[PDB]
């Protein structure tokens, strides 16, 4: 949840 | 973006269809059409003024991720800001949903509100 939170910010989603 | 850009709601489900199309008027956005999955997607588009496409990712025929390939492959439809919809976020569907060209990526069920912010955050991206 963190990390696929974190991934989704880093790509701009 | 203007008020009456012409979205395009795809997903098999008619409940949700009906949903995002409620959710898009309460933003304001009145000028919404409905596919039931990737071909008549794409059937619908062929007739042309779209300007915004919300997919469901799992869908009968040609799913999302197929649709969203298909629309930047093709020359006339390539920049369509489209907005992909998922049950359940995971690294790899988020992964191929970048390498594929989504222009967004949101889990439902959301709020109008952050419906809003999506689009939001798409308009500004492509200075519409």
């Amino acid at each position: 949840q963190d990390q696929v939170d974190d991934l989704l910010d880093s790509l701009g989603f | 973006a203007d008020k009456e850009l012409k979205f395009l709601v795809v997903d098999d489900f008619s409940t949700m269809r009906r949903i995002v199309r409620n959710l898009l008027k309460e933003l304001g956005f009145n000028n919404v059409e409905e596919a039931e999955d990737g071909v008549d997607a794409l059937n619908k588009l062929q007739a042309g003024g779209f300007g915004f496409i919300i997919s469901d990712w799992n869908m009968p025929n040609m799913d999302g991720l197929e649709l969203l390939k298909t629309i930047r492959a093709d020359s006339a439809m390539s920049a369509l800001p489209v907005l992909m919809v998922t049950a359940e976020a995971k690294k790899e569907n988020i992964i191929a949903a970048a390498q594929a060209g989504a222009s967004g990526y949101v889990v439902k069920p959301f709020t109008a509100a952050t419906l809003e912010e999506k689009l939001n955050k798409i308009f500004e991206k492509l200075g519409m």
